């Protein structure tokens, strides 16, 4: 059973430097190529190159050759993909895969590296209530909201009365405004007849911003 | 570069049922005389690095359930799903391992054919704290719907709403397999404070005429 | 019945890559987690086929080639290369589907030896899985040479210094090129 | 006996294509190893290209990419293509023979590879009168470009006291050269004195007649 | 890339003692080192390969030693001639790779140069420059200064000196001082002077001429 465990997420701004890595660990591991894999936010996968440790020899994809360095150090068993100059083009999620040759399937593969390039700056999110009433409930159940706006970067992790409440939330998938923030909206469906016994609350943490808000919502 | 196809590029299939995907290849995908062709398919669930199921268009990683079956010669090949479950709701793509450049495929999202279920409909008008901030935002909820496909349109005083209004689509839930949608249409509140009536039309296959949540400032 | 895959490997002696040793590997079940998860290996690339899966496969035959090279020409064992080595003592087709395994061997066969041997001068290049062998004095120009070396007239063979002083790349690898041949005949050799 | 004699060296501008042929005789080219050296004006040697005996054609990282090695059996020549080339590349080029891409046991004479963007011009030949035992008098080859210039004194006659100087580049961008000789004095006016300039790339031949003032 | 150093970079000997001469190298080469000889004008010839055998037609005179890292290349009982830039080769590790050189140079007695002066030609002055050249001929050992005075200023950035090899005769050197002037600046001057300093000349030697006489 042979891991890949690539780098934290990465947040640069356009022009920067940037160099991700890539460990394995496995007894047979000198058989095994290691490979980059790239997938654009919402698209396919996209294969950068391959390089054997032993060696060092790297081929590149023609879409992907000079665009990029692929390296290796064999002495920590480690792979490496760098970047001379980022670019917002290259918002991606990239993986690195272990195949045991060249020409042969990759079966190994990292957890996966989120490097967001933007010319945005680090911003704390701003939430906000969606009051339940008439016009957010069923009869029986009852819809309520929390918005979340203009932060960056990703993540953010949103939980209802401290992670208690599960059964019946959504939490959207953040979008990209044309402002360089996301925005994210969080909903839960909850009994009409608890909107007085019960007190909704939303837990908005943004670990980059160090912005925890707890948002109660009410009708 | 072999390009790699595949079709459909999303498919339905109800549960237990057989689940068909095909990948068709500009070349050949030989490496040598071993007449195996050297293709593999991958599956990737939401949030989660590809995996290897199928390789060498016929076998199996370790651990793979028997459900999963792989054929094909030449340049069609396609990968069956015998009896499809919730846990196999992925998105599959097939990559051919021949040439140094390696192509994988469009991808295939795969997802469970249930019942047409109308969605739950709610309209949220924008808080007081964020009145403040001078932008308003009104949020219509889509919940607990499928098919995927639904229709959200924003009337103001019954004029259509254009270039202020971003959905978002969940992911297919694991219990029941619906989707949520929310759709947030955002305005300045000074635009907001110049009209009255804020209406939400949805249009789904669950519904024998439009629906409309509205609300007045 | 066991693969004989030891008596290749941990040879006492290796053969010189002129005259490189071809083990046919037939009727036996093929244990490779003996040879592969060992370490000791610098250089373990395989082409077309994953070792990790090789002990569930049936191949009709299995050959393993022996020879001690230059850490510098270990590189040229691959398909597509170019050099001395691969041009005319080992070179390997370019859809080699094989394992090329090499490791260090400055301990063995380095001799403060003078005996392992490579071919330095050949007309033309050699084929893929082509052994030659011959000792007849090279002929650089119009006067045949008649068997004796001289002016224009070199005998084809140079032999490795392998001193334990030199560079790491000076020092001798000693590599075995496993290659699998997968013919219509009833397969002999599969795995557990 | 072996030669190796080489030609097609000659001035190019930056970014041109030149190729250079080397003749050998004494030994079979398609059987050998060959290799093209260079050395640039008063720098050591660089190994720039070879050619195997089974036909493997190996090139340094400088060259990569912009220099062809080539043999015809047929011509008993090897060939060497300069594309992309550029004004570092300025060097005199030498054909060896290559001894299993080890040692070089037999060289070409050699021949001058110039990349600038300057313009041929001709040399011009001016007397250097004696003055008034032994008496000393030469001539003046200034402002010619490119390299080399060959003189000799009454047509091969006189070889000895012939000193002919290197040449300099001056400020100009063109070379300057200056021959002289060391002939007896009381041998001016019985015996007249003549240098011989040549040169080659612009093609002047220039006799020139130098008299005692 | 391994880098070979050689030393000394530049090495003086008089006829008939022993010459010996160092090739350092990066890392070890195990005796794949080759040595060169380079006359001055003439193709590098082949001296010793393995670093000890010496090639076909080599006087036993030449002698190679050493191994791995440090390499000697020793010449004894050197005759005239023999002295030219050695060259190491390695040939280790790829990309083959040569020394910096070692240049040679024969003693002899110091011996004076003969010094001469050359007004400019009147066919030069039609162009509209004018060149005055002053000779050191057949003078041993080759460091020499020379100096020219106009009208007993010194002047200075405007002459360029070169200097032959060692003659095959007399081991002599020979060095050229050439002032370039305009036209103009020629006719405002009068005393053109030339001023030699040598290990052989007690006292600065100066020839002068002057302009009209
Ligand atoms: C060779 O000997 C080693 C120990 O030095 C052993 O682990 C290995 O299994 C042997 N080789 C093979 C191919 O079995």
């Amino acid at each position: 059973e042979v891991q890949l465990v690539q780098s934290g997420a990465e947040v640069k701004k356009p022009g920067e430097s940037l160099k991700i890595s890539c460990k394995g660990s496995g007894y047979i591991f000198i058989t095994y190529w290691i490979g980059w894999v790239r997938q654009m936010p919402g698209k396919g996968l996209e294969w950068m190159g391959i390089i054997y440790p032993g060696d060092s020899e790297t081929r590149y994809s023609p879409s992907f050759q000079g665009q990029v360095t692929i390296s290796a150090d064999k002495s920590i068993s480690t792979a490496y993909l760098q970047w001379s100059s980022l670019k917002a083009s290259d918002t991606a999620m990239y993986y690195c895969a272990g195949s045991s040759g060249i020409f042969t399937p990759m079966d190994v593969w990292g957890q996966g590296t989120t490097v967001t390039v933007s010319s945005a700056s680090t911003k704390g999110p701003s939430v906000f209530p969606l009051a339940p009433s008439s016009k957010s409930t069923s009869g029986g159940t009852a819809a309520l909201g929390c918005l979340v706006k203009d932060y960056f970067p990703e993540p953010v992790t949103v939980s209802w009365n401290s992670g208690a409440l599960t059964s019946g939330v959504h939490t959207f998938p953040a979008v990209l405004q044309s402002s360089g923030l996301y925005s994210l909206s969080s909903v839960v469906t909850v009994p009409s007849s608890s909107l007085g016994t019960q007190t909704y609350i939303c837990n908005v943490n943004h670990k980059p911003s160090n912005t925890k808000v707890d948002k109660k919502v009410e009708p | 570069d072999i390009v790699m196809t595949q079709s459909p590029d999303s498919l339905a299939v109800s549960l237990g049922e057989r689940a068909t995907i095909n990948c068709k290849s500009s070349q050949s995908v030989l490496y040598s005389s071993n007449n195996k062709n050297y293709l593999a398919w991958y599956q990737q669930k939401p949030g989660q690095p590809p995996k290897l199921l199928i390789y060498w268009t016929s076998t199996r990683e370790s651990g793979v359930p028997d459900r999963f079956s792989g054929s094909g010669s030449g340049t069609d090949f396609t990968l069956t799903i015998s009896s499809l479950q919730a846990e196999d709701v992925a998105v599959y793509y097939c990559q051919q391992y021949s040439s140094t450049p390696y192509t994988f495929g469009q991808g295939t999202k795969l997802e469970i054919k249930r019942t047409v279920a109308a969605p739950s409909v709610f309209i949220f008008p924008p808080s007081d704290e964020q009145l403040k901030s001078g932008t308003a935002s009104v949020v219509c909820l889509l919940n607990n719907f499928y098919p995927r496909e639904a229709k959200v349109q924003w009337k103001v005083d019954n004029a259509l709403q254009s270039g202020n209004s971003q959905e978002s689509v969940t992911e297919q839930d694991s219990k029941d397999s619906t989707y949520s949608l929310s759709s947030t249409l955002t305005l300045s509140k000074a635009d907001y404070e110049k009209h009255k009536v804020y209406a939400c039309e949805v249009t789904h296959q669950g519904l024998s005429s439009p629906v409309t949540k509205s609300f007045n400032r | 019945n066991l693969c004989p895959f030891g008596e290749v490997f941990n040879a006492t002696r290796f053969a010189s890559v002129y005259a490189w040793n071809r083990k046919r590997i037939s009727n036996c079940v093929a244990d490779y987690s003996v040879l592969y998860n060992s370490a000791s290996f610098s250089t373990f690339k395989c082409y077309g086929v994953s070792p990790t899966k090789l002990n569930d496969l049936c191949f009709t035959n299995v050959y393993a080639d022996s020879f001690v090279i230059r850490g510098d020409e270990v590189r040229q064992i691959a398909p597509g290369q170019t050099g001395k080595i691969a041009d005319y003592n080992y070179k390997l087709p370019d859809d080699f589907t094989g394992c090329v395994i090499a490791w260090n061997s400055n301990n063995l066969d380095s001799k403060v030896n003078y005996n392992y041997l490579y071919r330095l001068f050949r007309k033309s290049n050699l084929k893929p899985f082509e052994r030659d062998i011959s000792t007849e004095i090279y002929q650089a120009g119009s006067t045949p040479c008649n068997g004796v070396e001289g002016f224009n007239c070199y005998f084809p063979l140079q032999s490795y210094g392998f001193q334990p002083t030199n560079g790491v790349g000076y020092q001798p690898y000693r590599v075995v090129v496993l290659s699998f041949e997968l013919l219509h005949a009833p397969a002999t050799v599969c795995g557990p």
